[PDB]
RNA sequence: CUGCUGUGAAUCUGCCGGGACCACCCGGUAAGCCUGAAUACUUCCCAGUGACCGAUAGCGGAUUAGUACCGUGAGGGAAU
RNA sequence: UCUACCCAUGGCCAGGGUGAAGCGCGGGUAAGACCGCGUGGAGGCCCGAACCCACUUAGGUUGAAGACUGAGGGGAUGAG
RNA sequence: GAGUGAGAAUGCAGGCAUGAGUAGCGAUUAGGCAAGUGAGAACCUUGCCCGCCGAAAGACCAAGGGUUCCUGGGCCAGGCCAGUCCGCCCAGGGUGAGUCGGGACCUAAGGCGAGGCCGACAGGCGUAGUCGAUGGACAACGGGUUGAUAUUCCCGUACCCGUGUAUGUGCGUCCAUGAUGAAUCAGCGGUACUAACCAUCCAAAACCACCGUGACCGCACCUUUCGGGGUGUGGCGUUGGUGGGGCUGCAUGGGACCUUCGUUGGUAGUAGUCAAGCGAUGGGGUGACGCAGGAAGGUAGCCGUACCGGUCAGUGGUAAUACCGGGGUAAGCCUGUAGGGAGUCAGAUAGGUAAAUCCGUCUGGCAUAUAUCCUGAGAGGUGAUGCAUAGCCGAGUGAGGCGAAUUCGGUGAUCCUAUGCUGCCGAGAAAAGCCUCUAGCGAGGACAUACACGGCCCGUACCCCAAACCAACACAGGUGGUCAGGUAGAGAAUACUAAGGCGUACGAGUGAACUAUGGUUAAGGAACUCGGCAAAAUGCCCCCGUAACUUCGGGAGAAGGGGGACCCACAUGGCGUGUAAGCCUUUACGGCCCAAGCGUGAGUGGGUGGCACAAACCAGUGAGAAGCGACUGUUUACUAAAAACACAGGUCCGUGCGAAGUCGCAAGACGAUGUAUACGGACUGACGCCUGCCCGGUGCUGGAAGGUUAAGAGGACCCG
RNA sequence: AAUUCCUUGUCGGGUAAGUUCCGACCUGCACGAAUGGCGUAACGACUUCUCAACUGUCUCAACCAUAGACUCGGCGAAAU
């Protein structure tokens, strides 16, 4: 849920925070954590490639089984539901009855003690993971693959999901959270149900410092640059840019997808733009 | 009242930025060392 | 004459060149390879020479000289 | 090696106020709302040294100093 | 034959004038006298005063420096003066480690990077690796000693790694002893990866019917009758769209013919395996981590005291009644308190690269255990008949010898328990080390005793908020960490002080103007000025009391008013602490309670003194409006701190994923170990009410019947 | 009006005296709706106007001390 902050300070005036209500434990699993450091938005040349990335609280990586492919038919009751700095969604520690612990993205309404099962014969209780071939055409699914074996890539951010519209031959036509309709090989693996933590987008971050705790740095805008730094800079007084809007490197607004991409045969409809 | 001047000595850092091994690993550095040897410097490098 | 790309033959009544090109004449024999001498230079060594300088000159350096010193560093750089 | 930003790993932040949610008690409510009381210890909270800045002014202005000094000045658990 | 002629190039070098015996001689502490030394003394040595620092201007380090350290000598240069002195010159000397700080241990960011991939070459990245502390692991403390080192030397007592020898328990390879789990012969019941088989998702080639034609036309046909055009049905014909049928064809899941897995009558726990010990480079656990906030229990430290040793400080009193000084001692080894943490036993089981008796998981039986285990401040003992100390002495250059008492309390941490506990979201390194399990190695081996030994390399002197480092200088600037006495005090502020350290390197005079820095100022009180600039003013604690407005948090310390000293009494009071005395019990390193002893506010009443009682130093001026930006923040190092930037909130656009964007020639990287509630770009800028018109221009996006258009195919016709 | 040249626009307030200021008027040279428009509690070393208090800012300056200046001894420059 969301809990609001009392305006005791100008920095808390409209801010709100999450009710970490599904968070059943406040400490991760030790054997599933890897070291993770901060990169500053800088690539192998040491140079800034993505701007506005730095500072930010230290975080550690949790290993998620995005590739839930080896535990077929082996149940796993949910051990804990816990926080993750690297997602918007929470994570669930699964206790496979063979004696093996893993992490998955927690779906909406997942509880402790819930049996989760995998394989073609798995039922369609949310949490269960099985190939697109076996889910009825009309389920709402999350964390679906692009190629049969590559692990989840689609609809894994918090609160989102994919509607499986139908199946034709060896392809499944299913709509992205973006409204796009795409076709994916029916041999791909998917998990049933929406993603939890759906309210996380309703929260006011309050102050510049709170968004700096997240690894985000201030964004200066071109109209207040000089013409040597941005196409939008220059002029005396405030300007609208004196020019059609462009990126820092001169590029104009417009379509940016690479034409004639090999996957362009797999997109039924693109996404809507503002109606 | 800031009065910090530009040179702050550090023997290790001076070695790791100007030393013999760093001049040698690259190519322009070997050029610099050979040039200084030919000129006659008693100290080729830091 | 020659590089990259495409196309792409003949073995001598062949093929190439003779300033677009063609005919005739003439010269030669590609797509295989070696090759001394006559030619260019001087880190270094030896021996000499100068209508060359003679200590603010001549080498930056006749003496602690690429030294002292200046610079983070490439480097700059004396005076005696 | 100054400075700008970032990355890892460490250290520091006298003293004193305020009194958030949460919990508990009572009242009030068909049931609430809410209030009063306590515990509670929040906050780019307050006053204020170390520390970090640099708003005013006077002096300096072949200086003590190629940007300082004196008197006041802002931040001071945090985008420090 | 010329390097052939200088007065000018803000010309180049050297030597020297003018200003001129002029300015300055580098803080905000401050010196004096007596004596000595010496050729010479304001500056050196010694004594006695005075003053300054004292969260330092004291003590100890890192980085950096490099011999500046000590002794002897020196006095030409340097020292902003002189110098007998010196961080200066000269010579000799000085730095001692198993435990300190590093390496021989481990890794982080990162660096380099066998092969490698990429790139015309030069090269770019990078795997395995290997370095790389600012972090993790790891064993020593007190006292003494030199002119110069000191957990290093010595003394006393420890701890940690190896090594050899002799002895003791004592499991063992062999015997032998147990545990032992089997298999074959053959009787079997399902469990089977193996046809054929079934269900599921999709459509193999496929018709029907409703409704339309992408264009042609026959049309209900309409419009100035027919100009143009066109709402609408039909056939040639499909941009063809939609709802229907089951065999059927593909894939997905399932039992089953197939095999195999389990069962036993007898032979055959025969044969083999386990039962000492070390055990990984492999598996596992731990290592192992944030921020804030207490409270409690402690100790250090400090303040008094029993006891001890002494003083008489030429003053009016003060001989013990007063005053001054002591009122000490570590690691280690014992004990295991306050606190904090933790179920136990057995069975089965690939999940952990193989195996696990280890770890996970699932089952079950027990009592919530003042039990038990672990941890752990501290108290206590021992260390310690030792060491140290106030003093006392002969007796001096001073080397030396002797040496008392040490008991109770109060206060009290920013230090410890504590890598704890509780809250919170922003969700908080790795590796070795250690422990553990098996793989394995194995005939010996484990613990103990005593004696004898080995413990490597580098630093260590000295400075270190500074005349020894960075600043050209013996420079008013800069420089990370540790320690933190007293009295006022909330305080690490401020005033004064202790220990300790300084008086720091031109002086001596002198009532000029003028400048600077402080002070006071009659009457007036902003009349000054661009402007209350600068000064002045308020300032503390406790009670009382506080406005418009509000986003209900604030505004607010709003504004405003009263008190504050000292003595006495209430008061042998209250409160904290806590000994005895006592009470209570698991009986102890127990709890309860408390005379005494100590510490300590608050008021109440009475009195007393002064111009003044927050007496010094320290320490908000307040109120009312308007503009801008909501807010805290950031910014032109060195004339601009702002209304400018940022911001939380808003929208628009792009991006379906080695995304888009960016860095690269590429490979590759960031984005992101993210996946549209995400990421990038653009504008706006908390909040509240809203955001009008214009799509012509220019961009963006989309579309195609036409017009136009490259290279490439074509080679009619013409020319040699 | 951080926007108005004309302009010291007009009316009221405020002063003894008001080109700034506040509240309005509309003739908007040359405001206007995310280069947002209009408000807004809290905040500001921001800009502007005012009152109280306070004062050497001033009428109008006087006096005191210290560091220089000044004199004596030592050393001893500079731009020009
Ligand atoms: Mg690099
Ligand atoms: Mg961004
Ligand atoms: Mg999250
Ligand atoms: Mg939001
Ligand atoms: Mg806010
Ligand atoms: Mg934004
Ligand atoms: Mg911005
Ligand atoms: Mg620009
Ligand atoms: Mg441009
Ligand atoms: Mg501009
Ligand atoms: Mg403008
Ligand atoms: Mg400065
Ligand atoms: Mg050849
Ligand atoms: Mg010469
Ligand atoms: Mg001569
Ligand atoms: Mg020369
Ligand atoms: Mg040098
Ligand atoms: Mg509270
Ligand atoms: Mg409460
Ligand atoms: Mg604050
Ligand atoms: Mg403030
Ligand atoms: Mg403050
Ligand atoms: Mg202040
Ligand atoms: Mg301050
Ligand atoms: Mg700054
Ligand atoms: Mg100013
Ligand atoms: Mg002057
Ligand atoms: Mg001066
Ligand atoms: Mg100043
Ligand atoms: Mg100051
Ligand atoms: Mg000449
Ligand atoms: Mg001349
Ligand atoms: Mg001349
Ligand atoms: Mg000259
Ligand atoms: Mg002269
Ligand atoms: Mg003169
Ligand atoms: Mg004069
Ligand atoms: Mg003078
Ligand atoms: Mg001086
Ligand atoms: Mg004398
Ligand atoms: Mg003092
Ligand atoms: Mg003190
Ligand atoms: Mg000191
Ligand atoms: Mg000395
Ligand atoms: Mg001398
Ligand atoms: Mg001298
Ligand atoms: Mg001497
Ligand atoms: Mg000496
Ligand atoms: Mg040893
Ligand atoms: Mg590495
Ligand atoms: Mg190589
Ligand atoms: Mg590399
Ligand atoms: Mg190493
Ligand atoms: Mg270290
Ligand atoms: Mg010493
Ligand atoms: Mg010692
Ligand atoms: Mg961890
Ligand atoms: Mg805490
Ligand atoms: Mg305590
Ligand atoms: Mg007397
Ligand atoms: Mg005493
Ligand atoms: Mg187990
Ligand atoms: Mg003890
Ligand atoms: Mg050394
Ligand atoms: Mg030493
Ligand atoms: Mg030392
Ligand atoms: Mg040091
Ligand atoms: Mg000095
Ligand atoms: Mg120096
Ligand atoms: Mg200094
Ligand atoms: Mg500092
Ligand atoms: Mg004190
Ligand atoms: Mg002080
Ligand atoms: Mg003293
Ligand atoms: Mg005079
Ligand atoms: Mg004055
Ligand atoms: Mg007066
Ligand atoms: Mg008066
Ligand atoms: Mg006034
Ligand atoms: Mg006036
Ligand atoms: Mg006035
Ligand atoms: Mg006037
Ligand atoms: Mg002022
Ligand atoms: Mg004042
Ligand atoms: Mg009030
Ligand atoms: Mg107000
Ligand atoms: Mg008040
Ligand atoms: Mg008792
Ligand atoms: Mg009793
Ligand atoms: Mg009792
Ligand atoms: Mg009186
Ligand atoms: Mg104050
Ligand atoms: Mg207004
Ligand atoms: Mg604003
Ligand atoms: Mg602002
Ligand atoms: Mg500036
Ligand atoms: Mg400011
Ligand atoms: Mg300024
Ligand atoms: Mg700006
Ligand atoms: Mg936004
Ligand atoms: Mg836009
Ligand atoms: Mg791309
Ligand atoms: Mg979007
Ligand atoms: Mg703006
Ligand atoms: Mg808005
Ligand atoms: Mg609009
Ligand atoms: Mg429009
Ligand atoms: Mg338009
Ligand atoms: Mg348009
Ligand atoms: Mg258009
Ligand atoms: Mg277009
Ligand atoms: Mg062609
Ligand atoms: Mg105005
Ligand atoms: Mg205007
Ligand atoms: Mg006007
Ligand atoms: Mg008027
Ligand atoms: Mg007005
Ligand atoms: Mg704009
Ligand atoms: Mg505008
Ligand atoms: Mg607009
Ligand atoms: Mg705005
Ligand atoms: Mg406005
Ligand atoms: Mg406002
Ligand atoms: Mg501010
Ligand atoms: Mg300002
Ligand atoms: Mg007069
Ligand atoms: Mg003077
Ligand atoms: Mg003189």
């Amino acid at each position: 849920g969301i809990r609001k902050y009392k305006p005791t300070t100008p920095g808390r005036r409209g801010a709100s925070v999450s009710d970490f209500a599904e968070i059943t434990r406040s400490t991760p699993e030790k054997s599933l954590v890897r070291p993770l450091h901060g990169k500053g938005g800088r690539n192998a040349h040491g140079r800034i490639t993505t701007r506005h990335k730095g500072g930010g609280h230290k975080r550690a990586y949790r290993v998620i089984d995005f590739r839930r492919h080896d535990k077929d038919g082996v149940n796993a009751k949910v051990a804990h539901i816990e926080y993750d700095p690297n997602r918007t969604a929470n994570i669930a520690l699964l206790h496979y009855l063979d004696g093996e612990k893993r992490y998955i993205i927690a779906p909406q309404g997942l509880k402790q003690g819930d049996v989760i099962e995998s394989g073609a014969n798995a039922d369609i209780k949310p949490g269960n993971n099985l190939p697109l071939r076996n889910i009825p055409a009309g389920t709402v699914i999350h964390a679906v693959e692009l190629r049969p074996g590559g692990g989840a890539k689609l609809a894994r951010s918090a609160g989102v999901s994919i509607q499986l519209l139908g199946k034709e031959g060896t392809y499944a036509a299913l709509r992205m959270p973006s409204g796009e309709i795409r076709r994916v090989d029916v041999r791909c693996r998917a998990t049933v149900g929406e993603v939890g933590n759906a309210e996380q987008s309703n929260i006011n971050w309050g102050k510049a410092g709170r968004m700096r705790w997240k690894g985000k740095r201030p964004t200066v805008r071109g109209v207040v640059m000089n013409p040597v730094d941005h196409p939008h800079g220059g002029g005396e007084g405030k300007t609208s840019g004196g020019r059609h809007p462009v990126s820092p490197w001169g590029k104009p607004e417009g379509r940016t997808r690479k034409p004639n991409k090999p996957s362009d045969k797999l997109i039924v409809r693109r996404r809507r733009t503002g109606k | 009242a800031k009065g910090k001047r530009t040179f702050q000595p550090n023997n290790r850092r001076r070695a790791r930025v100007h030393g013999f091994r760093l001049r040698m690993r690259t190519r322009a550095g070997r050029a610099i060392v050979a040039n200084r040897r030919s000129k006659g410097r008693r100290a080729l490098t830091a």
